[PDB]
């Protein structure tokens, strides 16, 4: 008997979370540039220490 | 004190203080290291230590004669000394070796002991100047890929691939007429010293300077140098700030003053009305620190430099005291505004009349080169009556809420955390 309001609020449902999944993906990769672009170079101490 | 310039074709300055025992006269060129480009990084640091070598100096000392001088990123000094009823002789001095004759100076055997005494001042720099040596990579991360990056001595591998011809070159782009400033500071009247420069029909060259393609940017960066043999955490960190010739030039300075500078192992310097101590000295997160605002003329900066070694705490250290640059645009009392005008103007009258006349002629010249003409001490005491808290507010809204910062640190700086937990400590939004 809950067939026709089940599948109308199982479109609002995959809407709102599906937007949600997508503006997670933005925020994630925009704090994680730092670390993805971080640079690193080796330079050799003088043997004395 | 009264400042006096005239222009004859040469740009003279002078500022007369009857009281001293001495007089220094000299010329100050309106260019540095903000002039130079990768490949010749450290020429105006040869120029200085070939005035200064010693068959130069010799020549000097059997006349009375004592010799300076000074490289900075905007402009660069060339001072002599003399008693008062002796400035006749400076002047030609000096005559003889910008004027005229800078070949003889530049023989071989004085190019390359020169040489080596500089590469080995510049390697001692790097290994055992911790605190200045940072604030070097401060710069040099603020403000990359332009000129205000490059280091003022020189470094170890730009400095080994310069042979006489480049000094020579340099001369000739930068070393003029239209780029000179000619001061005179102590017991020096202003009208016998241009009267003295007329008698002779100097020039030294004249003038149209190269261009400078690139302005100064801005970037928020940062530099790591891990040493885990040093005993402690040098650490510097900094936003953009005011140029000279910005009407927030004493703002600026002003709220570096609120902070100020601390040392740990001073009885009194623990009693000082700042609300940052009652965080820090419970727990002894650090031993020292400084707040300053630096200046050129294209940018600036604004921030705090630190040594520890409470190398577990560094985090509580970065915290608490980012957390009180909030309180500019929130909550920031008449008190602590009336302090910091109070000792600001102490420390502006120290710097401006001390009772070296060589530093007096390093401020007027850079002065003059920059602006035209030198603002007064009780001019300035003026603009600094006159700001209010609401001034503040405004300042600090712009320069310091949610803003971009530079960092560089070394030695044991593993507690130091990411950039982003570092950034988001610039806004409070617990508001």
């Amino acid at each position: 008997p809950e067939h026709d309001e089940r599948k109308r609020l199982g479109l609002k449902t995959v809407i709102i979370l599906s937007s949600l999944y997508l503006l997670s993906i933005w925020v994630k990769k925009f704090k994680w540039a730092g670390i993805k672009t971080r640079k690193f170079v080796f330079n050799p101490p003088k043997p004395r220490k | 004190a009264e400042v006096t310039q005239l222009s004859n074709g040469i740009v003279v300055a002078t500022e007369h203080n009857p009281s001293a025992h001495t007089a220094s006269v000299g010329v100050v060129f309106g260019s540095g290291a903000a002039n130079e480009n990768p490949y010749n990084n450290g020429v105006s640091n040869l120029w200085k230590n070939i005035f200064l070598s010693k068959e130069n100096s010799a020549v000097a000392a059997k006349e009375g004669l004592a010799l300076s001088s000074n490289i900075s990123r905007d402009f660069q000094s060339y001072i002599v000394s003399s008693l008062p009823g002796s400035t006749d002789k400076s002047l030609d001095f000096l005559n003889q070796s910008f004027i005229q004759q800078k070949a003889n100076l530049l023989s071989s055997s004085n190019f390359e002991a020169t040489k080596k005494s500089v590469l080995k001042q510049v390697q001692d720099f790097e290994e055992n100047d911790h605190p200045n040596r940072v604030l070097e990579h401060l710069h040099s991360t603020a403000f990359q890929n332009t000129p205000l990056s490059l280091p003022t001595r020189g470094t170890l591998e730009s400095l080994e691939n310069l042979v006489v011809a480049d000094l020579e070159s340099f001369a000739n782009n930068h070393f003029l007429n239209s780029n000179a400033v000619v001061v005179g500071t102590g017991n020096i009247k202003h009208e016998d010293l241009v009267n003295s420069i007329e008698s002779k029909n100097l020039s030294l060259q004249t003038g149209t300077k190269p261009v400078l393609k690139k302005k100064a940017a801005f970037l928020g960066s940062e530099v790591r140098l891990r040493d885990d043999t040093l005993p402690k955490a040098w650490i510097s960190l900094a936003v953009e700030g005011e140029p000279v010739n910005s009407p927030n030039y004493f703002v600026a300075k002003l709220a570096a003053q609120i902070f100020g500078s601390y040392n740990a192992f001073e009885p009194a310097s623990r009693l000082q009305g700042i609300k940052l101590l009652d965080n820090i000295q419970e727990y002894q997160l650090c031993d020292n620190f400084n707040h300053f605002s630096l200046s050129y003329k294209d940018s600036g900066l604004w921030g705090f430099s630190t040594a520890t070694r409470n190398v577990t705490m560094i985090d509580d250290l970065i915290h608490f005291t980012l957390k009180q640059w909030n309180r500019l645009t929130i909550s920031v009392t008449d008190t602590e505004v009336e302090r910091a005008k109070s000792l600001l103007k102490l420390q502006l009258g120290q710097l401006y009349e001390s009772g070296n006349p060589v530093n007096d002629a390093n401020l007027l010249g850079a002065e003059v080169l920059i602006k035209g003409s030198k603002l007064s001490l009780g001019e300035a005491f003026k603009k600094i009556d006159a700001i209010t808290v609401k001034d503040v507010k405004a300042w600090a809204g712009k320069r310091l809420w949610d803003q971009d910062i530079a960092i560089a640190g070394t030695g044991q700086i593993e507690g130091l955390l990411d950039y982003m937990r570092i950034r988001s400590d610039m806004s409070m939004m617990r508001w």
